[PDB]
This record gives structure tokens, C-alpha cells and sequence, in this order.
């Protein structure tokens, strides 16, 4: 084992709205986005995103 | 003195309470769950990884016969073939064109790189929740790690506390768990000995170095057709790789209640759920009798602009008249409002400005200053923002969650019907009585 | 903190408002239209003399 360098994606732009957010995301290469709620139901979602 | 309360298991959110001993002056008590650790008890059933299908060099009984022995290797497979007459490099290996049998032998072992890239299969049992608590009373703060079961007491050198049980037990881990390079998955792996080829746990062992490896990889040997010596075989793909491709996201990205999964040992830290009943024996030494504490004479509340949000978006002022200079404790006596400051310097006569956060549309709550209670009446507007990076510090109830305008309209609309049916009953009774009297 | 106002478009006359965040003291906001130019979309058709 050792330490490998990995890239950091462009920081997303978050736009708020009543009980909701909109992440404008830019990633030249497939970047993983994983979201989950903090309640009884995780409602976990995972997606590999490309482009903008 | 012993006091009982119910602290909400949400890390980082202080919970404030007032202990009002009759003889003594009231005292503050703020409790924070600095960290929690929901850890189960686990036993390792086996480890699995890529198998190395090792093939021993074939043997030929040159002009005789061979019989398949019974070894105890992992997924051992031995077959015997008839006359082969094999070639290696010199154009011949034997002297009998027939009755020249060959023994094809094959089995599996652990791959050399399995010491890092291997998965461990575990079963979980009832999990015990441990909490680190920072608790402050008056002047004294105390850090203590305790078990939330209602029996095991935590202690800090004068302070005894018992915590729990949790109102509703919960475990993010299913019965069967798999750990791979720190990642945790809830996979219903096959039991030890129930190997199935082409799926997870097709090769199993108690440890990487254990020699009693058992596997079922569906390896089968075929008749050698080519003239040159070689042992053919076909085998199902490694089920470890199949699960690795179709593993899915780990439990670090799927556990609910914001539960941070961790390994070595398996645990779930900073997990926010439920309420912890805590009974605490606060020592009487820290308590200060009312005869020496400044008991304020006359205090009133004037509330500035307020808003119901997670952040401290409310302000108010307490105009007080007291008899001495001291360190009076201020508190809120409602479940839908929490102050920022705990102990405030009180003078002979003056004012103190304080902050508060509420969940109700209307601030209709009693504030207490050195025991003296005053009802603050306000009207908090909806928050301007939509999202915050901070948790809501107070639960939203049903009773104190609707404005007094809505309450007045609803009560008027319902009391109209109630008074109308009452008036109808009264009218019927009066008519009957008038009929009876004038009959 | 986003504050929305309707400033009258009158150069040289300041418009004053008070922003009142709930948990924080009010602040003063003076907006003055120092200059304002309205420029149309233009394209020369021709010249003459």
C-alpha cells in the first residue's frame, strides 16, 4: 500500500429552492455523485456524470 | 441531587435544561453528544478472493494404467484418459501407441495478491451504542464516555450518569456483511460450505494462511486432443470478480440517519437517531443556595424581530430589577425555543439582550431568569433562506407550530358550529319546557 | 443575504433603505444612481452631404 494522487472535480454551483437544491455540475471525465438523505429512508442515489 | 431528562441523540446539538431544587437556586445543565459509536459483535465466517487454478504437471503411466486418487485440495479434480502418446520436444515420450494413459490433475488455491484484495464475510448481532458526552453544569465541564443501555454508568471523578435505553433500536448493518478493503456492503453471502460456482464465496477459508481451503468452481477436465502434451480444462469465472463488478455502492454511501460507517472494528459513528433518557447525579457541591444567589425582583420581556429557522435568528431583551451583582442563569421553558447564552451577569437594575432560535411561527414561550418566569409573546416570520448548512436545533411539534392567526380562525370556525349545536339543543329544551308549562 | 428594492431611476437623489436580518442588527443601505446611459442598437444605412 501507498498514497496515490487523484483529481478534485470543479466545485458544483448550488442553487437553492423551497425544499430542494439544484447542483450545476461540470466534469470533463466521468465523476461519481452520491447523495443520500439523513432520515429513516436513505434514498441513496449514485450516478457517473460527464460533461456539464 | 439526581435529575432525569431525555437528550436527543443528534451529535453537536446542545440540549439545555434547568434543575430547580426547592431549597437551592435553579442551576443550568447543557449536554452535548460529542461522538457516538454503534458497534456490533461480529464473527468471521470466511475470506474469499480470486482463486489461482493451479494445475500440477500431468503424469503418464507409459504402458500401464493409472487410477484417480482422493486428495483433499480445494475443488480437487482428477481424471484418467486412455492412450495419448504425447510429444514434448523429442518427437516421442512413450513406447506404446495404445494403453498409454494420462492423469489430468487440477485444483485451486488463493492467488498471491489475495493478502490485500480479499473480502471478509461476517455476521452481526445486537449492537451496543456508546456515546461520548460533554456535559456542563454551572462552572464545571465534564467529558465522559458511556454505554447507552440504562445499566452501565459513566463517571467523571465526582459525576455519575446512567444513559438510555435508546427509544428505538436501529442498526444500519443487515444480518450478513462483507468487508472489502475497508468498504462495507450488506450482501447475503452463502454460508460456509455452501459454495456455488460463478458467484460470491465460491472459494472459502478460515484465513488467508489456512490450509483447509474448500471451493466449488465447476472445474472439469477434457480429453487431450492435440498431439503435444497439455492438460485442457474449462472452469466457471471467478465469482469474486462477478460480485466486484456488481457489488453496488458501499454502506458508507447508503446508511440512513447520517451514519458514518467505519471498520477495524466494524462500527457506525456519529449516528443521529432517537432519544437517550439520562439520569444524572449532579453533586450538591456545585449547587448554590438562593440566599446567596441574586434573586431578581421584577423582570419583563420585550422581543425584537424573530424568525423560525435552524440558525439563531431571534433576539429579545429582558429588562430586570434585582438586588445584587451576580451570574444568574437564564433559560427557556418551552420545547420549541432555545437560547444561546446560559449564564448572564446580572446587575442591580438594567437590561440584557439575548438570542434564541425557535421552530414555531409565534414565540409564545416562557423565559426564566433566576427562577422568575415571564411569557414572551412575539410573531416570527418565515425564514428568508431555503437551505442551511446547519441542523435544526429544535424539533417541530404540532401544538406550537401554527400561528395564532390560524389558530384564531380555526377556533372561530369550529366554535361557531359548537355554539350553534348548543343553541339548537337549548332551543329544543326551551320549546319542550314551554309546551309542558303551557299545556 | 439578498435584499430586493425598487430604486427610482432619478440621478442625484439617493434612495435609502434598512435591511433587517432577524438575528442581527439592522443595517443602512444608500443606493444612488450616479450616472445612467441608454444606448440604442444602431447601424449606419448611409451618409449624405
Amino acid at each position: 500500500p501507498t498514497v496515490c494522487p487523484v483529481p478534485l472535480a470543479h466545485t458544483p454551483t448550488v442553487t437553492k429552492w423551497f425544499k430542494g437544491i439544484t447542483l450545476h455540475l461540470t466534469a470533463t471525465r466521468p465523476t461519481l455523485l452520491t447523495t443520500r438523505k439523513l432520515g429513516l429512508r436513505a434514498d441513496a442515489t449514485a450516478e457517473w456524470i460527464t460533461g456539464t | 441531587f439526581e435529575h432525569a431528562t431525555t437528550v436527543p441523540n443528534v451529535p453537536g446539538i446542545p440540549y439545555k435544561a434547568l434543575v430547580e431544587r426547592a431549597g437551592y437556586a435553579p442551576l443550568n445543565l447543557e449536554i452535548t453528544v460529542v461522538s457516538s459509536e454503534l458497534t456490533p459483535s461480529t464473527n468471521k465466517e470466511y475470506v474469499t478472493c480470486r482463486f489461482h487454478t493451479v494445475i500440477p504437471s500431468p503424469q503418464v503411466k507409459c504402458c500401464g494404467s493409472l487410477e484417480c486418487k482422493a486428495s483433499s485440495k480445494a475443488d480437487y479434480t482428477c481424471r484418467v484418459f486412455g492412450g495419448v502418446y504425447p510429444f514434448m520436444w523429442g518427437g516421442a515420450q512413450c513406447f506404446c501407441d495404445s494403453e498409454n494413459t494420462q492423469l489430468s490433475e487440477a485444483y485451486v488455491e488463493f492467488a498471491p495478491d489475495c493478502t490485500i484484495d480479499h473480502a471478509v464475510a461476517l455476521k452481526v448481532h445486537t449492537a451496543a451504542l456508546k456515546v461520548g458526552l460533554r456535559i456542563v453544569y454551572g462552572n464545571t465541564t465534564a467529558h465522559l464516555d458511556t454505554f447507552v443501555n440504562g445499566v452501565t454508568p459513566g463517571s467523571s471523578r465526582d459525576l455519575k450518569v446512567i444513559a438510555g435505553p435508546i427509544s428505538a433500536a436501529f442498526s444500519p448493518f443487515d444480518h450478513k456483511v462483507v468487508i472489502r478493503k475497508g468498504l462495507v456492503y450488506n450482501y447475503d453471502f452463502p454460508e460456509y460450505g455452501a459454495m456455488k460456482p460463478g458467484a460470491f464465496g465460491d472459494i472459502q477459508a478460515s484465513s488467508l494462511d489456512a490450509t483447509d481451503i474448500v471451493a466449488r468452481t465447476d472445474i472439469r477436465l477434457l480429453k487431450p486432443s492435440v498431439k503435444n502434451i497439455h492438460v485442457p480444462y474449462t472452469q466457471a469465472v471467478s465469482g469474486y470478480e462477478m460480485w466486484k463488478n456488481n457489488s453496488g455502492r458501499p454502506l458508507q454511501e447508503t446508511a440512513p440517519f447520517g451514519c458514518k460507517i467505519e471498520v477495524e472494528p466494524l462500527r457506525a459513528s456519529n449516528c443521529a437517531y432517537g432519544h437517550i433518557p439520562i439520569s444524572i447525579d449532579i453533586p450538591d457541591a456545585a449547587f448554590v443556595r438562593s440566599s446567596e444567589s441574586p434573586t431578581i425582583l421584577e423582570v419583563s420581556c420585550t422581543v425584537a424581530d424573530c424568525i423560525y429557522s435552524a440558525d439563531f435568528g431571534g433576539s429579545l431583551t429582558l429588562q430586570y430589577k434585582a438586588d445584587r451583582e451576580g451570574h444568574c442563569p437564564v433559560h427557556s421553558h418551552s420545547t420549541t425555543a432555545v437560547l444561546k447564552e446560559a449564564t448572564t451577569h446580572v446587575t442591580a437594575v438594567g437590561s440584557i439582550t439575548l438570542h434564541f432560535s425557535t421552530s414555531s411561527p409565534q414565540a409564545n414561550f416562557i423565559v426564566s431568569l433566576c427562577g422568575k418566569k415571564t411569557t414572551c409573546n412575539a410573531e416570527c416570520k418565515p425564514p428568508a433562506d431555503h437551505i442551511i448548512g446547519e441542523p435544526h436545533k429544535v424539533d417541530q411539534e404540532f401544538q406550537a407550530a401554527v400561528s395564532k392567526t390560524s389558530w384564531n380562525w380555526l377556533l372561530a370556525l369550529f366554535g361557531g358550529a359548537s355554539s350553534l349545536i348548543v343553541v339548537g339543543l337549548i332551543v329544543l329544551v326551551c320549546s319542550s319546557m314551554l309546551i309542558n308549562t303551557r299545556r
